[PDB]
């Protein structure tokens, strides 16, 4: 990040794993006469550590709370993180990147790893659908920045 | 809560350590800029304000995406594909075309043109290690060594992560897929349904907690927002490819596989050249079987309806801006900035005129636009009667500005040409407040026992010794 | 959905699953002494029959055929196959939507499908790289003048 | 099938699960960066529950966890429940049965878990090794055996 | 007591993994429309082989079919392999290791892979049933106890 071999944005997937999970089954053994897929409860949270210059290691918490009627079922929660290189980028391209190419990737992890809880816990097989995150901050950040005459005096 | 159970929403915020994710405003929403916080009363927080008027639309309507890495030979299809879902159904199968047949329903030409020779794929690109830690110890301790680090060979390679390098990603072709006519500028129409989106997906506005029955709450009503491919996807655009195989690759696309590799000296030292002495499981009297009741297809089955649920507000709206804080960031130093590499001159010209908004000469405007803009929702059901054309320009997008923008002059305060680094921003600070450390739950509590009693603070009568899983 | 339809292509996911899976380690104790990025060929087949009204299944045979020096590691390769609905749409490119975009949508989760037994033989995590086989079974497709007319009865 | 054990009186497992699994690493970006020095914590908890007619639980939680001081390496917690159909018999017998018995069974499953989802977090595998309560149980009971159904084959 | 060297009888555990996966479903989608009662039929299969000085592999293959006659649901086979450095010349000592202790060992870990596999296959899940393989040895009599032979006979 500065300028010199920069010339526009700094990429590279470095490592995929898992940094947190948690799964807490109330009524774990009480599954056996509901049969059905239960209520589900999706919470996300964005949570990052920098490791070195332009490498900052990104993580999705993807939060499932499950209940079979008004009684829950188990609770299930991943983290997936991943060592980047990721800096330099600005404009429309930004959210092009850490908002569809990054989430894609990693996405199938995220929801194998809560399937495998849920499926570890011997519930019902419960796998989550690919959304598009692109566009949807892509929209947040749209505020006539396509013209940027700026015009304020000249410095 | 959250309509449809199989949802993922988005996410709270984007990555903070990359850069602040959000342009500066100076007229929060109104371009006019009417301004009025009543007098001595604010009236409502909205506190999200511009936000509004951030687009609006687009959710299911994907005007770019992308997903690739070090190798990705391809070429894009001439079908032209609006996808879409709608899983489950729980009624009508489907309707359409009554008989599918393929050329080659079963690959008698086969799509594998056999891995003998160089059937078009061939070379790949990726890095990674395994792991160990040899246990040891059986009596007392079930694993106390520590065994698992030897000395490390020359195999680390550094360079086996390379930075990317693809260079196709710019003065080739973007995605672009919507090209045509948007009766908004950028996202609506062009091809497919659009973001058709049934209502704001707010399901109970933020939560809702416990509503009356399920009949509300996904369970009756799941007429899925698009989802799957929602706006186009497979549309006729390059993804720049790059490294591409060809004949080229002889030297491992010869064959170090099938036949093993050119080392194939009819079992080497692996199928029976390990084995000296050892003859055991000849006959074992222990069988398997079913040694009580069991019923797989019991239940625990049902069909999970897979949607692409955005919801307009997820858990809190956090006030999602940041300006220029240093404010003299607008002044900027020798960095020149104004060259921002590569960029489209907005959609193609003379295609929209401002028919379809226009506006209106609100110089003094009374609460009754106020008000009555609640009602005239009602209009808006109707659409933009006057279909927008594609109204082509002279000047293919790129090339629309004739003349560049000089940077100083621009002062440009959200480009590259910044200061303070990121002006504090957020860290792992309130990765505790993420339901972190606190003993928030854990499960109830103990059910206790009922056979036996179980009750005692020593669990059985094995203070076990540990160092058996390091780091 | 399904009723009030217009004149236009509809396109609908009804289930994404492995159909077959195979991993196969034939020298894998052997090839542990070997701590690096096994040499992965990326080999793609495909096999279908129509078993649903207005509806085709179409199964991506996701092949991985990876060696490590003078050996080979594992063979590994998932049949994921997947229940997809199509109509308004006709000719040759009528079927190729589920010959190339559909199987296109299963190669993500093949990925993971094939990552996670590769670290279940405690090999070095292999992601593999996104290809588009739609390029080479279009060519396939021109490249067939059988023609049973009807036929079908039993596939 | 039809040939359902019982030897009149018996013990049956009918399920085997993960009620509740954990899994923190802080430091799982920062475990190359840091000295090949932890602490490997281990922990034994044990505890039963009812959960209908002659259909009993036992569950073994494992807490494995690796620190170097105040910065954690990882964390692996499992509570690898089991349904037990324990019944028939009473006294002492059933109390270590369930007790002690149990939970070391559970010990497989438990280990096989904790393996999995540490490798999750790409951090190494550790398959922790056999006790054998089964040759402790007989023996405290009388060593000459009998009286008691015990599970036997032809041998 | 001066232990010195004294290898009487090596027990070390190296590492567990699967050297071989499968799952098969024909009839994966025609699930739906058959009568739910699948003659859910069980298969172990054994080998064995050392592979370098004191270090010798012990596999037990687990495969569960689904099949109502001709109708067949589905099938899975995994080949659980765990390599375990054990010598000293054991003899009935070391026939506990692996033909009773080593298939206890690798239950849960082929076990987990069959429950992922139908889970993957989108199906209810199927939990194997245990078995006593080391009961078996240990109600028996070894003549001699084991004896693992001692260099010196003496000291």
């Amino acid at each position: 990040m500065s300028e010199q071999n920069n010339t526009e944005m700094t990429f590279q997937i470095q490592r995929i794993y898992t940094k947190d999970i948690s799964f807490e089954a109330p009524n774990a053994p009480h599954v056996f006469q509901k049969d059905w897929q239960p209520e589900v409860k999706l919470d996300l949270d964005t949570a990052s550590s920098q490791l070195a210059d332009d490498v900052y290691e990104v993580v999705l918490r993807v939060t499932v709370t499950a209940s079979l009627g008004e009684e829950t079922a188990f609770l299930c929660e991943v983290q997936q993180g991943g060592i980047f290189s990721i800096a330099g980028i600005e404009g429309t391209q930004m959210a092009h990147c850490l908002g569809a190419y990054c989430p894609n990737i990693l996405f199938p992890y995220a929801r194998e790893c809560i399937t495998s809880m849920v499926s570890r816990g011997t519930f019902p097989q419960l796998n989550l659908a690919p959304v598009n995150f692109d566009a949807l901050f892509m929209n947040y950040l749209q505020q006539q920045a396509g013209e940027g005459t700026e015009e304020h005096q000249d410095a | 809560m959250k309509q449809s159970t199989i949802a993922l929403a988005l996410l709270p915020l984007l990555f903070t350590p990359v850069t602040k994710a959000r342009t500066p405003e100076m007229p929060v929403l109104e371009n006019r800029a009417a301004q009025g916080d009543i007098t001595a009363p604010g009236g409502a927080r909205r506190l999200t304000g511009d936000q509004t008027a951030a687009l609006r639309d687009s959710l299911s309507d994907k005007p770019a995406k992308n997903i690739i890495l070090l190798i990705g030979d391809g070429m894009g299809d001439s079908e032209i594909t609006a996808a879409r879902n709608y899983a489950e159904g729980a009624g009508g199968f489907f309707k359409g075309i009554d008989a599918l047949p393929l050329t080659g329903q079963y690959t008698h030409y086969a799509l594998n043109k056999k891995t003998g020779k160089p059937d078009y794929v061939t070379d790949s690109a990726a890095s990674a290690t395994a792991w160990s830690t040899g246990v040891k110890t059986y009596n007392g301790a079930l694993g106390v060594d520590i065994h698992e680090k030897d000395h490390p060979t020359i195999l680390e390679m550094a360079k086996a992560a390379g930075l990317a390098t693809g260079n196709v990603s710019t003065a080739e072709l973007q995605d672009a897929t919507p090209a045509a006519l948007v009766a908004h500028v950028t996202s609506r129409k062009c091809y497919g349904p659009s973001a058709t989106s049934e209502k704001c997906p707010g399901n109970a506005l933020e939560k809702g907690g416990k509503g009356s029955i399920t009949e509300q709450l996904l369970n009756a009503r799941a007429d899925v927002t698009l989802g799957g491919g929602a706006k186009t996807f497979a549309e006729t655009a390059t993804a720049g490819e790059w490294q591409g195989k060809t004949l080229r690759e002889q030297a491992q696309a010869r064959g170090y596989q099938l036949v093993s590799d050119a080392a194939s000296l009819n079992s080497v030292t692996e199928a029976n050249q390990q084995k000296p002495l050892l003859g055991l499981f000849a006959d074992g009297n222990m069988p398997v079987r079913w040694l009580g009741p069991k019923a797989t297809y019991h239940g625990n089955i049902d069909k999970p309806a897979v949607t692409c649920t955005p919801n307009p507000q997820r858990n809190d709206s956090v006030p999602t801006l940041a300006q220029m804080t240093d404010k003299a960031i607008e002044l900027l130093s020798k960095n020149e900035k104004g060259f921002f590499l590569q960029v489209e001159g907005a959609s193609i010209d003379k295609q929209d005129h401002a028919a379809n908004p226009c506006g209106q000469i609100g110089e003094t405007v009374d609460l009754d636009e106020a008000v009555q803009r609640a009602l005239e929702f009602a209009k808006k059901e109707g659409n933009t009667l006057v279909i927008v054309t594609a109204d082509h320009a002279h000047a293919s997008q790129i090339v629309a500005p004739d003349t560049k923008a000089p940077g100083l002059t621009q002062a440009l305060n959200t480009k590259d040409g910044a200061v303070m680094v990121m002006s504090y921003g957020n860290s792992e600070e309130d990765s505790q407040e993420h339901t972190g450390s606190q003993l928030r739950i854990a499960a109830y509590g103990p059910h206790a026992a009922n056979v036996v009693g179980l009750t005692d603070q020593t669990d059985l009568f094995y203070t076990m010794k540990a160092a058996l899983g390091l780091k």
